[PDB]
């Protein structure tokens, strides 16, 4: 959510598996910005650890599991020889002639130059939250600001209602 | 509290530190919750000297077995409560784990300080490394040698 | 052929057999005579149990002798064995009995696995495709638990060397998983299957064939590790070990949770502790599950037996008002709205229902233990005359609710089916409703074991007398709501997956078509149609243990009872119009089916059709004529070319036009003027005419193992 | 009741209601009734006790039930004085007969006891001890966090309850949980620094940040004592820096340091003696151990005897190893049954070990085909042969520590050496010395699978050191060479990727300095290979595109070679943007994915699809996707097929018609429902674009593809569109 | 709809406020909801679906649905041997949805959620965002520290069938935080 501009985690977007705990997200989109086509995801905070799902992990379940998790998908996907940022390109390709179709607009294709450069820059902030999240010199990351900014109750109190901020 | 009446009542290679003896007393009084001389207050409460090793474990500076911290009690600590393990814990002052840490320290300090021809075989290959071919005439020259196999197999 | 009648008469005359096998001179002659005549009476083995068992035993005593005699006994053995495999599996199909037919597979396999027999090996290895593929279907299937082991254990013990299973391997990995799932020869075989593999394969091979199963496979090993045998568990430690890293690979799968989704607490008895001056609830759930596992299972002491049918039976009590009085029970039933009231046409539908609650599921386990023990010989003098009063004490409370003076407001005129009929978490019924009863017998009749539904038909007959004594008459009787949840809750049997299950389902619909009148009959027909169809569908393919023979008989029955004209005493206007209406349906339906891609089906629906015509009178044509509406698209074919669908729906479809076209007055005339028309006849003519090979090249005939059908 | 309807029914309906068979049914119904009214409760309890003697999970699921509601109707002075007695009695002795029980009776009685309201309490080692003994684990931990949250997470009993906590976390193998803990717990900033190190492979930085803890505690233990609350970190700093020395290869400075006198460490000694050939050490750590280890070491114990037997100099004892495997694996799989039964990161010790032991016994029937009487013999020979492959296949995973790749290869390794001084002592058979060079091949493979297991796992100095290991070896084969060699590159690529230029010279050197003319020419293609990657990071792109070049012209067959030299022209593209840079790095990525190994050439044909939106007007990215796209498996394009058709909606879709038809050929499924649902929302659109309409060509395409699939597949077409047809009723 | 109709006229006054409408939405939608639960739960193929119940391993060589999302490493593809008879009404995603089970030639039963969706655009930014899911999963599996966390996206199989409907891979189990 944070790191792929995603739109926002809604509870009821969330599906807990009974069975086995595995949650998936019905569903994630790009958060496309319609009037300029860049991303945002500049959200009061960067993802749902809201306070009953911060009593659920609790604090050592938070701490421990959860911020080692983030840090360790960061340092995964930073790998130079996965080449996660041609995936990021061609997917985002896809995503930024949807969005020309659903704005701007044998049809004519959109702008090369226009296509390229949002792709580009979309692709960078993708990369930079990652490469910011990855960096773990000095035994100290990003991953825990972001993790207390996520469970602050002075960004959850400026979140949507309908987030439920509480929940 | 008194226990119902029921039908079957009658009517050591490392040395021992004085953390390790005080645990291993402490253990014994409260959780098994026996006299110093192990007699049996109630019949459900046995003696269980693998809880024992447990708890001597937890900061012991060695592996304690069960048989050990039993012999240890009884053929020690029986002896010096009839200066007690109290006396001696309080009057050591943490100094003798504290110096047991200093040395594993020491110890630990010690260990870390403690710590041309290649154009030839191109040329036998063909290749004129300083005139690179595209991408392009590579492929073609890679399809015209599949070519000339598939003709040579058939 | 005398001697093997006389054999069946004096077993002990299978000694001079024995003898003619053992001798070297006559032990090739005498097997060849032997085999020759029991291939001969192979179909028998499925139906005639003592000339089952007699030649299964036979068959043992040839391949005992190819086991003594290998020369010229596996030359003999050798060209009966494709008609051996190959005709055991296709008629285990059909066949009353099938276990006999995997006991001589299993026989067969015992024989060839002597390992020195190649010239078997090399005879085998066409069959194991088709043999693989067959007994991969059968143990994914839903079977009793010995013909699952057996068919796992035919599975592993194939009589092949392992380099040539290599193609098939991937269909032996789902009872690989079975057998380590199963009893403890069963996981000795599994085991021992996997560590040949292990050692025989190379790893990333065997590993990208586990992967299917590899979840499941890697639990199955980690609970093998917990087995109180000390070879089983050594084993699959050992095959662990030899796994290396892929032991502890992530599952994607992960290890299923145990999750309790209710909030409310199960029923419970109350006990009172007199010295305390206070009372506690004691939770039932649990053990009317212990009391249900003990009376369903064969290894259970009798004293226990006992112990569980007296915690079910003070449960049952427990969990009912015993308010009733005799003068305020009579009182109530005398009422004349219960001999004069019009019934409320009020239907009853567990479509409406939601799950369980905690009390309905241990309501329908306690009757389902119940009625066990009504059927259990040492319980039965006891059990049985419970299980009759409670099955009348049911049966009067939903009299009593459903109609009278005091019919509650979801049964009022008017009233849809909805979810107050039941006992919910949400809106509910007022206490548990009595339809939880017919749950039982359902459960009941759906059984594994047969034997139940004999206290499921004497439950409905119970039902059956009390609601005709209270209501005044059969026909007031089968007006009741209930019995639409009876119909609808019997024929979901026959939509449940297992052959056992339809059967119950076969077995309550013909029980129903011959006790209740025959106005509700014509009533619920098309429904017991539908039901009946779908049992011959849906074990297309699978091993029914007479499931579909018995749809079949209950099926001519149901049409003989329903079209057979009435008497000129018994033409009442209403009955004449039920039937004829009833008629028209069932007509509908069978007609449509006429060119139905599945075979039994389709010539049900013939067989049917014809049986009607001979029941009225009536011609075939006559029949069909209001209904060939529903025909026009499909006599000819006209919105698709035959080349485009597949081989069945082609024969169902020709078929379909061979029945209706040579009827006596023909219901439909072919002409060749139209489009349609001659496009059929020209398409019908080129696959007359054309080679196998012009046929194979088209897409749609490209599978089938042969063009002849 | 039957005649509960009346008392639902209304006043008035009540107010108005004020045969011989039915008086008969209703008379003996009365007299049922009357039978049942009879029924007591204590006779269901009489049934029910006899199914709680039958049946073990109603009985614990019963006790569960029960004793709370019990300890609810007791009385406050009752329930103090029953808590008072239990806590004692969950520690008797009489309970370790239950042990192994599945469950233990005081498992269930400890599960019912937490029900209860009020809570009793339970002290945390005791809490502890029962979890690890009794199979309670996770019920234990449990308690112990709603204690500590309780308590706020120091006094001393927070001070126990954390310590039961983390002792309860270590023994799980939750490494995380346990990290949590010590960080929020800890008193030295070095200790969360060392470990957050840890707890992400960073062994070096760890062990570092554990000495300046330690030096920081000694400088501070000259001012004043320690206090016992200090003590716990003091013994993590210790069990850690061991555990990151184990990590980083340090097996000689362990055993010196097991050995120092006055604070000898038997245990670690038996653990890292064997792996540096001290079997000297060994026995007398075995010694000291076997009069007083922990029961759940025994198996290792056992293993580790084996070990002596087949190993030490002179006291080699064959005979043993079938009873000591049987030992070990009998007490390994004892305390698998301890464990919890749903199988987590507690289990993966047994898990390992059951290769270690089966890897025990075939080692032992290598050393017995190594006997002067059976050496030479050809079953000897097969079975060695046989096992050395075994082997070389059966390795651990990329998530296992590297201690445990060590255990493995370096039992291994002393195998090897084995067959090695067998056949290298007797030369009477084998006169070609194939037996000798098989034990060398086998030894010089497992080094560079454990020198390349330490790079993948970030250990870049650690598996440079161990890599060259290889030198030491008098003779090895080529292939092992090049091994070597490739492994050192790819370090050095590695270490490039954080420091820059000097580890790029450092892997141009070593490329430069290897004699290509033993090597062959798919090896000679990959070193060039290796040395376009390195030029390319150096910015010298000439130089970089010449070893490209020979690379490809060496072996046009290398995968990497066509891969990497696509990037370079990639990068070299976006920047530069002349489009022949463009269609050189579409045919570069294209060539690579000429194989069936989807996983690899997935990263490449997004390159490919990346680069097609620098396409001119005239398509010329296009027609080289076109022209050099024959070749690659169609299963290729299964994952990008949404891509696939955007790109087909677009101008490029002409040019690209063919690669799509391909593989809805090969896959039709995969691409109808795509293609259909693509071409029902371009009918959608221009239906709403005019509010017949001529089909657009994005259209004419789409129709085209499907017209095909019905073509080919024209029964399977049928039913996947008579599903589709009937999801309307849904 | 002429109750509806005349609560929802915005000529009246103090209609166009949004939290009025929102007070008008909540009470209609508790209406709905109570009508809703009077529904019947689950429906049998052969009502309505023919094709369905008929279906066989003998009609075509059918893939479950998803199956070629991401190309499985071996041919080892599940095919549809039978749609199970009952079809289950369910409230997932806030939308009355249709749970079909397919039964696979290996036995298992597959539950498939049928969805319809009014808005195109979104349905297929959804699936690109699976899609990059899918795609970034491998990599999870390749590396230490990812490896030993079990760390793993979920993403179930979404095929869409038709620009309105599209076939899901439910887990019957799943319950969303709200
Ligand atoms: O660890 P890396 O240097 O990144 O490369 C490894 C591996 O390399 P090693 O076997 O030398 O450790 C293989 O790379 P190549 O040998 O092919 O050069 C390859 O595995 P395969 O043997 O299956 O080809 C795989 O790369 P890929 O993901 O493309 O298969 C993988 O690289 P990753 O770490 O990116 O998985």
């Amino acid at each position: 959510e944070f790191v792929l501009h995603l739109n926002r985690l809604n509870p009821e977007m969330l599906q807990i598996a009974q069975d086995t705990g595995k949650l998936n997200v019905a569903y994630f989109r790009f958060d496309i910005n319609d009037a300029t086509g860049d991303l945002d995801a500049n959200r009061p905070v960067p993802f749902r650890l809201t306070p009953n799902i911060s009593e659920f992990l609790t604090t050592i379940g938070v701490s421990g599991p959860l911020t080692a998790s983030m840090i360790a998908v960061a340092r995964c996907f930073a790998q130079p020889n996965f080449k996660v940022d041609g995936i990021l390109k061609t997917v985002l390709r896809d995503e930024i002639i949807a969005w020309h179709k659903k704005t701007q607009e044998q049809p004519e294709n959109m702008d090369s130059q226009q296509l390229v450069s949002l792709v580009q820059k979309a692709v960078t902030a993708i990369m930079t939250r990652l490469h910011n999240l990855a960096q773990f010199e000095g035994g100290e990351s990003k991953v825990n600001t972001l993790v207390a900014a996520a469970n602050s109750l002075d960004n959850l109190c400026r979140m949507d209602p309908a987030w439920h901020p509480w929940l | 509290v008194v226990p119902p009446r029921s039908l079957f009542d009658r009517a050591d290679n490392p040395e021992w530190l004085i953390s390790e003896d005080w645990a291993l007393l402490q253990a014994v009084k409260q959780l098994l919750e026996l006299p110093l001389n192990l007699t049996i207050v109630s019949p459900a409460h046995t003696p269980n000297w693998d809880l024992v090793s447990d708890v001597v474990n937890s900061c012991s500076r060695i592996y304690r077995s069960s048989k050990q911290c039993r012999n240890r009690y009884e053929n020690v600590i029986i002896p010096r409560e009839e200066l007690r393990t109290s006396q001696i814990y309080a009057q050591d002052e943490n100094a003798t784990h504290t110096q047991l840490y200093t040395s594993h320290f020491d110890l630990m300090k010690m260990t870390a300080g403690k710590r041309p021809k290649h154009a030839s075989v191109l040329a036998e290959s063909g290749i004129n490394y300083d005139k690179p071919l595209p991408p392009i005439q590579v492929a073609s020259l890679r399809a015209e040698r599949i070519a000339k196999e598939k003709k040579a197999l058939d | 052929p005398y001697m093997v009648e006389r054999i069946s008469k004096n077993y002990a005359l299978q000694i001079v057999a024995n003898s003619f096998l053992a001798n070297p001179t006559t032990s090739a002659l005498f097997a060849t005579i032997l085999v020759e005549y029991l291939l001969d009476r192979l179909p028998e083995m499925g139906s005639n149990v003592e000339l089952s068992n007699l030649y299964l035993k036979l068959f043992k005593l040839v391949f005992g002798s190819v086991s003594l005699f290998a020369a010229e006994n596996e030359q003999m053995l050798k060209p009966h064995l494709h008609k051996i495999v190959n005709s055991s599996m296709e008629l285990a199909q059909t066949a009353k009995e099938p276990y006999n037919y995997f006991l001589l597979l299993r026989a067969l396999f015992r024989s060839i696995g002597g390992g020195s027999h190649d010239l078997l090996y090399q005879e085998f290895l066409p069959l194991l495709p088709n043999l693989l593929q067959g007994l991969n279907m059968l143990q994914s299937g839903l079977h009793k638990q010995h013909m699952k082991d057996l068919f796992v254990e035919l599975c592993l013990t194939v009589p092949v060397r392992l380099s040539s299973l290599l193609p098939y391997l991937p269909m032996l990995m789902d009872p690989l998983v079975s057998a380590l799932n199963g009893s403890q020869t069963l996981v000795s075989q599994g085991l021992r299957t996997l560590e040949l593999c292990v050692d025989n394969l190379q790893p990333d091979f065997l590993y990208d064939h586990i992967q299917p199963v590899r979840a499941e496979l890697m639990q199955a090993l980690w609970r093998t590790l917990r087995n109180p045998a000390d070879s089983i568990s050594h084993v699959a430690y050992r095959v662990l070990g030899k796994f290396g890293g892929s032991n502890r690979k992530m599952l994607k799968e992960s290890q299923k949770l145990h999750y309790v989704v209710t909030e409310v607490q199960g029923p419970s008895i109350t006990v009172e502790f007199s010295d305390c001056k206070a009372s506690l609830q004691l939770p039932m759930e649990k053990a009317i599950e212990t009391a249900l596992d003990c009376l369903k299972s064969a290894n259970t002491e009798p004293y226990y037996r006992r112990q569980a049918w007296e915690v079910i039976k003070c449960f049952l009590v427990a969990m009912m008002s015993l308010e009733d009085n005799k003068h305020a029970l009579y009182q109530l039933l005398a009422h004349p709205n219960f001999t004069e009231k019009t019934i409320p046409n009020v239907i009853i539908s567990h479509r409406y229902k939601a799950q369980d609650t905690p009390a309905r599921k241990t309501f329908e386990q306690a009757l389902t233990g119940a009625f066990m023990s009504a059927v259990i010989k040492d319980l039965r003098p006891s059990a049985l005359p419970f299980v009759a009063s409670l099955i009348r004490h049911y049966t009067m409370v939903a009299v009593a609710q459903q109609c009278g003076p005091f019919l509650l407001p979801c049964y009022q005129v008017g009233s849809q089916p909805s979810t107050a009929m039941f006992h919910s978490e949400e809106n509910g019924s007022k206490g548990m409703d009595p339809l939880v009863l017919i749950d039982a017998i359902a459960i009941c009749m759906a059984y594994e074991e047969k034997e139940l539904c004999k206290i499921g038909e004497v439950a409905l007959a119970v039902i059956f007398d009390v609601a005709s004594i209270i209501l005044g008459s059969k026909e007031r009787a089968c007006q009741l709501p209930l019995f639409s949840y009876i119909v609808e809750r019997l024929c979901a049997c026959c939509y449940e997956q297992a052959w056992y299950a339809k059967l119950g389902g076969v077995v309550s619909i013909k029980f129903l078509m011959e006790r209740l009148p025959l106005t509700w009959v014509l009533q619920n027909q098309q429904t017991f149609l539908k039901a009946l169809l779908f049992v011959m569908m849906d074990l297309t393919g699978e091993v029914s243990n007479g499931a579909v023979a018995m749809a079949k008989t209950t099926l001519e029955q149901l049409l003989m009872r329903c079209a057979t004209p009435l008497k000129d005493e018994e033409r009442a206007e209403e009955i004449v119009a039920a039937q004829e209406k009833s008629f028209h349906h069932v007509t509908h339906d069978l007609v449509r089916e006429v060119t139905s891609p599945n075979s039994t089906v389709r010539k049900q629906a013939m067989h049917s059709l014809q049986v009607l015509a001979q029941v009225t009178g009536k011609s075939v044509t006559v029949i069909m004529e209001p209904h060939k509406e529903v025909l026009q698209d499909m006599v000819p074919p006209k919105k698709h070319l035959l080349r485009h669908q597949p081989a069945n729906a082609q024969i169902g479809l020709m078929e379909g036009n061979t029945f209706c076209t040579t009827l006596q007055p023909r219901l439909f005339t072919m002409d060749l003027n139209v489009v349609e028309h001659k496009v059929f006849y020209t398409e019908l003519l080129n696959l007359c005419e054309a080679e196998d090979s012009a046929l194979t090249k088209l897409p749609c005939y490209k599978s089938l193992p042969s063009l002849v059908p | 009741s039957i005649t509960n309807v009346i008392n639902l029914a209304d006043s008035h309906d009540r107010a108005a209601f004020a045969g011989n068979q039915l008086h008969m049914l209703t008379n003996r119904h009365d007299k049922f009734l009357d039978t049942l009214r009879e029924v007591k409760t204590g006779a269901l309890l009489s049934a029910f006790v006899q199914l709680c003697h039958i049946s073990t999970t109603l009985a614990e699921k019963t006790w569960v039930q029960l004793f709370p509601r019990l300890w609810k109707i007791l009385s406050d002075r009752q329930q103090h004085a029953l808590a008072g007695e239990i806590s004692p009695f969950l520690c008797s002795g009489s309970h370790q007969v239950q042990r192994d029980c599945q469950p233990s009776a005081l498992n269930c009685f400890v599960e019912a006891m937490s029900q209860c309201v009020p809570p009793i309490p339970i002290r945390p080692c005791v809490l502890k001890y029962l979890g690890k003994t009794h199979n309670l684990w996770f019920r234990s931990t449990l308690m112990l966090e709603h204690q500590a949250f309780e308590k706020g997470l120091i006094t001393p009993p927070q001070q126990e309850i954390l310590d039961s906590l983390a002792e309860l976390y270590s023994l799980l193998q939750e490494e995380d949980m346990w990290a949590g803990l010590w960080q929020k717990r800890c008193k030295y900033s070095e200790t969360a620094t060392a470990i957050a190190y840890e707890q992400h492979g960073f062994f070096e930085q760890a062990q570092e940040s554990y000495e300046k803890a330690m030096d920081k505690a000694k400088k501070e233990h000259e001012r004043s004592n320690a206090s016992p609350a200090i003590f716990p970190e003091y013994q993590l700093w210790e069990d850690h820096w061991i555990r990151c020395s184990k990590e980083l290869n340090q097996w000689e400075a362990l055993t010196e340091y097991g050995q120092s006198k006055g604070h000898i460490n038997p245990y670690l000694v038996l653990e890292c003696a064997w792996r540096v050939s001290n079997w000297t050490a060994m026995k007398e750590a075995l010694v000291q151990v076997e009069v007083s280890c922990p029961k759940e070491m025994a198996w290792k114990v056992n293993m580790y005897r084996g070990y002596l037997a087949i190993c030490h100099p002179e006291e080699q004892q064959l005979s043993f190893i079938e009873r000591l495997v049987e030992m070990a694996s009998s007490l390994a799989i004892r305390e698998w049954r301890r464990l919890p039964h749903v199988v987590s990161h507690v289990h993966t010790p047994l898990l390992q070990a059951a290769q270690q032991i089966i890897e025990l016994q075939e080692a032992a029937q290598i050393n017995a085909g190594l006997q002067p009487t059976n050496l030479g013999r050809n079953n000897s020979l097969h079975d060695m042969k046989t096992v050395v492959k075994t082997w070389r296949n059966r390795l651990p995973i990329v998530s296992d520590d590297l201690s445990h790749w060590s255990s493995i290869f370096m039992w291994r390794q002393h195998h090897y050496q084995a067959i090695v001084t067998a056949y290298e002592n007797s030369s009477q058979h084998d006169p070609s010395s194939n037996n000798a060079m098989l034990g060398v091949h086998a030894s010089a493979s497992a080094i560079i699978q454990y020198g390349k297991i330490a790079r993948k796992q970030g250990l870049v100095n650690v598996a440079l050191d161990i890599l060259s290991r290889i030198h030491t070896i008098p003779t090895v084969p080529i292939v092992d060479c090049f091994q070597k060699i490739r492994q050192q590159v790819k370090c050095y690529l590695q270490l490039a990727g954080v420091m820059g230029k000097n580890e790029c010279m450092q892997g141009l050197e070593v490329i430069e300095s290897t004699n290509l003319k033993y090597f062959t020419k798919e090896m000679t293609a990959e070193f060039y290979a290796l040395k376009g990657m390195f030029l390319a990071q150096i910015n010298k792109s000439e130089e970089a595109n010449k070893a490209f070049s020979a690379a490809v012209q060496m072996h046009d067959v290398l995968v990497k070679a066509w891969a990497m030299w696509g990037d370079y022209l990639e990068n070299i593209f976006v920047k530069e943007r002349q489009l022949h840079l463009g269609v050189s790095a579409i045919t570069c990525y294209l060539h690579a994915c000429r194989h069936q190994n989807e996983s690899k050439s997935r990263k490449y044909l997004a390159k490919v699809l990346w680069l097609l939106s620098f396409d001119d007007d005239k398509n010329t990215l296009a027609d080289a996707v076109d022209k050099y796209c024959i070749g690659v498996p169609p299963i290729q394009w299964l994952a990008w097929i949404p891509q696939l058709l955007t790109c087909l909606v677009g101008s490029e879709g002409k040019l690209l018609l063919n690669l799509i038809s391909q593989v809805g050929r090969v896959y039709p499924q995969a691409v109808y429902f795509p293609i259909r649902t693509l071409y029902l929302t371009l009918k959608i659109e221009q239906r709403e674009r005019y509010k017949p309409i001529r089909a657009t060509a994005p259209m004419w395409r789409c129709s085209r593809i499907m017209h095909m699939q019905r073509e080919l597949h024209p029964t399977l077409l049928s039913s996947l569109e008579g599903i589709v047809d009937q999801m309307v009723w849904f | 709809k002429g109750q509806f109709t005349t609560d929802f006229d915005f000529s009246v006054p103090g209609s166009m406020k949004l939290h009025n409408l929102i007070s008008k939405l909540k009470k209609w939608i508790k209406i709905l909801e109570a009508k809703t639960k009077q529904l019947p739960k689950f429906f049998l193929i052969e009502e309505k679906c023919r094709f369905l119940s008929n279906f066989s391993a003998q009609t075509a060589e059918v893939e479950i649905p998803g199956e070629f999302l991401m190309p499985k490493p071996t041919h080892y593809y599940i095919k549809i041997a039978r749609f199970m008879p009952r079809v289950e009404i369910v409230q997932k995603h806030n939308t009355a949805a249709r749970r079909l089970y397919i039964r696979g030639h290996n036995g298992k039963i597959y539950p498939y959620l049928v969805m319809n969706d009014a808005c195109l655009t979104e349905s297929r930014r959804e699936e690109r965002v699976l899609q990059l899911l899918r795609l970034l999963n491998p990599c999870l599996e390749k590396r230490k520290e990812t490896t030993k966390r079990h760390l793993f996206f979920t993403v179930p199989r979404v095929v869409a069938v038709s620009p309105q409907m599209r076939l899901v891979e439910d887990n019957p189990s799943s319950l969303s935080l709200v």
